[PDB]
């Protein structure tokens, strides 16, 4: 993915 | 002008925080020639919102390197520890 949440 | 910090984010539940970027993550909003990882968004509520912000290159969190990673290898490492990750950043001050 492009931008993945953590 | 580029500094190395140190900040710690304690999860709560997790680190609020977004990340782009890695080998093979199709770039990044900030320095498309870098295959780093870079800190996308930071929930303003959130566990990252005082020590974080859009545009830091993470560059080793709890002592694993993020220098050529892959972006699904940074997202599971930062999602596996348990409770608290020490990053390094790099940071345009």
């Amino acid at each position: 993915g492009y931008e993945t949440w953590v | 002008s580029s500094m190395e910090i140190r900040v710690r984010v304690e999860k709560d539940p997790e680190l609020g925080f977004s990340i782009s970027g890695g080998v093979g993550g199709r770039g990044n909003p900030f320095r498309p020639d870098d295959d780093g990882i870079f800190v996308t968004r930071v929930q303003p509520e959130g566990p990252a919102s005082k020590l974080l912000q859009p545009g830091d290159k993470i560059i080793q969190a709890n002592g694993y390197s993020f220098i050529n990673i892959e972006h699904g290898q940074a997202v599971s490492l930062l999602k596996t520890f348990q409770n608290t990750v020490e990053l390094i950043i790099v940071r345009e001050v």
